[PDB]
């Protein structure tokens, strides 16, 4: 861990952070998708047949 | 009592009751052997390699029929050397320094 | 001349004819042995056991 | 070449089995990896010939065991058998990690892992199994285990109930714990393949906690004799178990049939258990002891991280060896405990108990490290 | 990993008797009974205390539970 | 307060080779017949297993042809009243437990044939609660329906004192003494918890010797095998 | 090359027969 | 590229329409079966006097 | 193999017990297979020897 | 097969036979001892009693 405390590796964390959110939402909506959770799938203009 | 030499007689006292002097083994024979203790035992010189490997086999013969060297051959405290230290620390410096670069 | 060696001479110098050896001993002595074990849980037993109620 | 270099099968097993350098030094603690294969073996077997009089109904479950021991020929010794031999798989599982424990061998970390994946495993199966006979405790500690996933926050109750098969513990399941009791067993097997062949990659660990390099040894002439006599002593065990105290590990009370109405007076989990028991006890929020014993079991994963030391065994290290023997005994107390019921002594000693286990393993041990590795001025 | 090619040692030589030359169970009483008592000595020390403890608590827990359960004179004793 | 604790009697089997006495158990299954057998049932016992543990097979038969059962349904589709046949389970007291409860003020009478497993002591309780029915201690009421017994947890049991002396006429013809028939009930309870006792007592002789002749040997094959390990002794000799 | 001879190993051999009469072989066949 | 990675991307869309639908199904099949879930709600307990104690 | 005089429950559960074990022994015995087909690799309609064209 | 269609094939096969025979007794003792086999153990003394 203390190797990780540097310039270089905050750069890294940086560079990252975006396909880290990219990935955490792929995640999220496939989690969603496949439980058809409901609770989230009510707010979506489409994919209101949980009447 | 604390005057200094107490933490010397606490340290023999541990260094005693530690098995490893009963097999004929020193302290260095005993380090766990991770990448820089490998890359330490490779640096050593050939005489202290062949000096550690006799060491170590007959540690292990001894171990195997559940056996333990004479009192008169144990290793002792005050006479024990530390071989692989230097070269320990030498390894452990370098890989810092690799990670220092590294982070900056 | 022990008795070891006679036998070592006679049927175990050929692995074959030691496991034939090893067979005629276990038929034999699965024999001995049972009859054995059952003849001590009887004696001790004697009293209990439905055998002798039946008789 | 020998036909052990030429025919593939033959090349897996002269290299894994047959020729498989190994520590000359391996002591009797290293045996019981074999016994756990033999245990899995055995399980197997005689659960085979169990379930081929088994029905896995509510209404025919415990009927059908005892249709199993009182008529099927020679069943009541296949059924002992499987009980004392699933003790004897725990004992033995419980024993080949407090070796690993003691002498260093969580540093290969992955076989660590897989451990670990397969003690879960291995606890699962246990648990459905117990629930099979449908006895009064099979009943009440399946419902119990079962509710305890009730503590999941948000999907904690669609969850239990999906398991359940419905409202309740009932014959719908008793038959989905039947089948994951079939084929959970060889999902171990290949666990243990795994585990195997990660621990293949390094070769095994010695006590002295050294490399052995010098000092290996071929397995065929050597441990395949030192393994038959533990194994010859293992059987012996478990004879003596099934054949002299075929009850003594047992509860005397799964051979009540079940009913979902009255709840025995003292209802405990088989005794492998007990120790996580107690965990739940100790803690007063339900979520929290859930938790709790997550983390007691799961704790092991954390073990190699926690390694301060800078020898692998502890044979070399006196106060980590009693701060081990101390936890051993804080096992003992956990699993003594769990037998017990609640009250004004047990449970405070169960509490003391728990932290005791649970600061030992994550903040004594590696003081004791650091402050031996001071003490050794290196 | 085969054993051609593990590690680097020089000039260790050992002697070694076949197993029928030599007994199975030499120095019995001269050298192994000694051996295993010094074994049990020098493990005694740093294995029993803890069950010893464990053993203690056990017996109190015990007994306390029992006193816990077989008490209240006083409780009757004011009606 | 919690029940009292049942002292370990001398039971003639409790040895590590002894075995179930078989008159006794001759004794118990008897009693069972007169006594046990109006409210408490054996789902789990037929008129056979006795072919080899007392009855002959001919007795067997004629014990069994004594109850008659019901068969399968003849022609017209009506059950009718049978004999009885070895294949036969012990008769049932009561159709459902609910007639059970009606019949014994709303309790049920445990099935029998686990009750000595099913209940912690074993047999060792089961004499107890039939021994000792002392009358209520002083500052102790109970129901009409209930009886004080010191052995059963509640101390209050739905059971009226089953046996007593001459209560029933043993065959052997051994005094009827309440605490002979308790023992004989016990000692029959026990055999039909464990029907396989006297054949694990034997396998377990058998295995004992066994491992007493293999331990040893497999010991000694393993020293031989590693006797060259064990007394190898090596030299450093460096140039 | 020279001064490496095997060290004494009699406190570890078999109770050999000392009737002189018994050849090598036969005391290896009895053992 | 795009045109390929448009095929590619369809041919994911379908595999996990499908994939979701049988994991679902079998999920579905492990749930609380037809019989099971009628003789849930609709038995209603009809109650007595038992004295004055826990029934 | 009946279990009995004839084919009755003794047989289905035995037969039950049989069918859930025995596809693992077939798994495994085809990564026995699959073991064996690697030492030589996998064979070409042409019939003749293709490691010139591996992939 | 041709290969074989030789003395010495011919001096093995005989050099092997007395092996032969030795396993094929071990076989089939230890088929009639697993099986206990009556018809063939009514014969040999000392086991016919327990038939
Ligand atoms: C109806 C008359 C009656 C007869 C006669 C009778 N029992 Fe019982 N028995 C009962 C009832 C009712 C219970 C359960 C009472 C309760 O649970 O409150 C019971 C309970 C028991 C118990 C203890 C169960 C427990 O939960 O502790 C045993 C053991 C037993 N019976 C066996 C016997 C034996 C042995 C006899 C000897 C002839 C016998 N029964 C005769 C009615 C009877
Ligand atoms: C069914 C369960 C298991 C089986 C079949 C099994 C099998 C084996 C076997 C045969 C060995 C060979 C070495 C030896 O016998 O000691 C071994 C080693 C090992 N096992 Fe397991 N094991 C099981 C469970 C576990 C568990 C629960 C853990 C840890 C929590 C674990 C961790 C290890 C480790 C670290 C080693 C390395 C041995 C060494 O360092 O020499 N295993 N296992
Ligand atoms: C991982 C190894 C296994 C363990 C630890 C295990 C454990 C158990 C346990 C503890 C019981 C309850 C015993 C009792 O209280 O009576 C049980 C019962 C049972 N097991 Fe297993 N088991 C294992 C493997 C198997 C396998 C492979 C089968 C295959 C069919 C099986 C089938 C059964 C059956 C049918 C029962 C019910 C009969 C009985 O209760 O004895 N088991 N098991
Ligand atoms: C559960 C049954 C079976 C499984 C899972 C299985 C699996 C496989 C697989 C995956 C291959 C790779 C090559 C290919 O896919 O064509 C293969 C090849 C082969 N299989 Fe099987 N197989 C099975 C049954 C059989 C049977 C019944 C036979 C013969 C009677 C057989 C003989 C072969 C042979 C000769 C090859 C070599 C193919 C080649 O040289 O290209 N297998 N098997």
């Amino acid at each position: 861990v203390t190797r990780f405390l540097g310039p270089r590796y905050r750069e890294l964390v940086k560079n990252w952070v975006p396909t880290a959110y990219t990935w955490g939402a792929v995640g999220a909506v496939g989690l969603v998708w496949a439980t058809d959770w409901r609770l989230i799938l009510d707010w979506v203009p489409y994919i209101n047949g949980k009447f | 009592s604390a005057s200094g030499k107490w933490l010397d007689g606490i340290r023999k006292w541990y260094y005693n009751a530690a098995g490893f002097n009963k097999l004929g083994l020193m302290r260095d024979d005993t380090i766990y052997e991770d990448e820089d203790v490998k890359e330490a035992i490779r640096r050593l010189p050939e005489n202290l390699y062949n000096d550690r490997m006799f060491r170590i086999k007959r540690a292990l013969d001894l171990n195997l029929k559940h056996q333990i060297l004479p009192k008169e051959q144990w290793t002792k405290y005050e006479e024990e050397n530390f071989y692989l230290e230097p070269y320990l620390k030498e390894v452990i410096r370098e890989r810092k320094e690799r990670e220092e670069w590294a982070k900056k | 001349a022990t008795l070891t060696s006679k036998l070592y001479s006679l049927l175990f110098r050929r692995t074959s004819t030691f496991a034939l050896t090893i067979i005629v001993g276990v038929m034999f002595f699965e024999r001995a042995f049972d009859q054995g074990a059952d003849a001590i849980y009887d004696h001790i037993n004697e009293g209990k056991l439905w055998k002798h109620i039946k008789h | 070449t020998p036909m052990r270099k030429t025919n593939p099968l033959m090349k897996l097993i002269n290299h894994s089995f047959i020729d498989l350098p190994t520590p000359s030094n391996i002591s009797a603690w290293w045996n019981f990896g074999s016994l756990l294969g033999a245990c899995l073996i055995l399980q197997i077997t005689t659960g085979l010939f169990l379930a081929m009089h088994y029905s896995p109904d509510a209404s025919t479950a415990f009927s059908s065991i005892a249709h199993i021991t009182r008529d099927v020929n020679y069943g009541w010794i296949i059924r002992y058998l499987h009980a004392n031999g699933a003790s004897m798989f725990f004992i033995c599982l419980f024993l080949h990690i407090g070796r690993g424990l003691y002498y260093g061998s969580f540093l290969y970390s992955e076989t660590w892992n897989i451990g670990i994946i397969l003690l879960l495993a291995t606890m699962a199966t246990a648990f459905m199994g117990y629930v099979l006979p449908w006895g009064q405790m099979s009943f009440w500690g399946a419902t119990v285990i079962t509710n305890l996933l009730s503590a999941i926050p948000y999907i904690g109750t669609d969850l239990v109930q999906w398991i359940w098969g419905g409202y309740s513990v009932d014959s719908p399941t008793l038959t989905r714990f039947f089948t994951f009791h079939f084929i959970l067993p060889f999902i171990i097997a290949a666990l243990a393949t795994l585990h195997l062949l990660f621990l293949h990659e390094t070769g095994s660990n010695n006590p002295l906690g050294i490399t052995s390099h010098s000092d290996k040894i071929t397995f065929h002439p050597y441990y395949t004799i030192k393994d038959a006599l533990g194994l010859l002593l293992f059987l012996l065990s478990l004879m003596t178990l099934t054949l002299f105290s075929p009850d003594l590990l047992g509860d005397p009370d799964n051979y009540t049939l079940a009913n979902p109405l009255n709840t025995p007076p003292h209802i405990k989990p088989e005794w492998y258990f007990l120790f996580a028991y107690t965990i739940l006890r100790s803690v007063p929020n339900k979520l929290g002891g859930v938790l709790a014993l997550l983390l007691s079991i799961l704790i092991l994963a954390m073990i190699p991280i926690l390694h301060m030391s800078k020898q692998q065994s502890m044979m070399f290290r006196p106060l980590s060896q009693s701060l081990y023997w101390l936890l051993a005994a804080d096992l003992l107390i956990l699993t003594w405990i769990g037998g017990q019921p609640v009250s004004y002594p047990f449970t405070i000693i169960g509490q003391v108990a728990s932290v005791l286990y649970f600061t030992t393993i994550l903040i004594l041990m590696p003081t004791i490290s650091l402050i031996e590795n001071k003490m050794l001025k290196w | 990993r085969e054993f051609g090619n593990l590690t680097r040692m020089r000039h260790v030589i050992s002697y070694s008797l076949s197993p029928f030359e030599q007994r199975a169970y030499p120095h019995v009483f001269t050298k192994g009974i000694p051996n295993v008592l010094r074994r049990i000595r020098e493990s005694f020390f740093r294995v029993v205390p803890q069950f010893v403890v464990f053993y203690l608590i056990y017996t109190w827990g015990t007994e306390e539970f029992e006193r816990s359960k077989r008490k209240n004179p006083a409780a009757y004793e004011n009606d | 307060d919690l029940e009292l604790h049942p002292p370990s009697y001398p039971w003639s089997h409790r040895g590590l080779l002894s075995s179930l006495d078989h008159t006794s158990i001759r004794r118990g299954f008897q009693v069972y017949k007169q006594v046990c057998a109006s409210c408490h049932s054996m789902d789990f016992v037929a008129y056979r297993h006795l072919v080899g543990v007392c009855y002959t097979e001919d007795e067997a038969k004629e014990l069994a042809a004594e109850v008659e059962v019901q068969d399968g349904p003849n022609e017209d589709g009506e059950m009718f009243m049978r004999p009885g046949k070895l294949f036969d389970y012990f008769p049932k007291p009561y159709p459902n437990s609910e007639a059970a409860r009606a019949a014994n003020n709303g309790a049920l009478p445990p099935d029998l044939s686990y009750i000595v497993r099913a209940r912690h002591g074993g047999e060792d309780y089961v004499f107890s609660l039939l021994t000792g029915y002392c009358e209520p201690p002083t500052g102790v009421s109970l129901r009409e329906g209930l009886y004080f017994n010191p052995y059963f947890p509640g101390q209050a049991i739905a059971m009226a004192p089953p046996i007593y002396t001459d209560v029933l006429e043993f065959d052997d013809g051994t005094p009827a003494t309440m605490s002979q028939i308790a023992k004989d009930v016990c000692t029959f309870l026990r055999w039909a918890s464990e029907p396989e006792h006297d054949h694990r007592k034997r396998m377990g002789l058998k295995m004992l010797m066994m491992m007493a002749l293999l331990v040893p040997l497999v010991y000694t094959i393993k020293r031989h095998k590693w006797s060259v390990l064990k007394s190898r002794k090596l030299a450093y000799r460096p140039p | 090359h020279t001064d490496i001879k095997v060290p004494d190993f009699s406190e570890y051999r078999r109770l050999e027969v000392l009737d002189s009469t018994k050849s090598s072989r036969e005391s290896s066949e009895a053992r | 590229k795009g045109f390929s990675y448009l095929v590619t991307g369809v041919t994911t869309v379908g595999v996990a329409y499908a994939a979701k639908n049988a994991v679902t199904q079998f999920v579905s099949s492990m749930s609380a079966s037809a019989d099971v879930l009628a003789l849930a709600k609709i038995e209603i307990k009809l109650s007595d006097i038992p004295e004055g104690k826990n029934m």
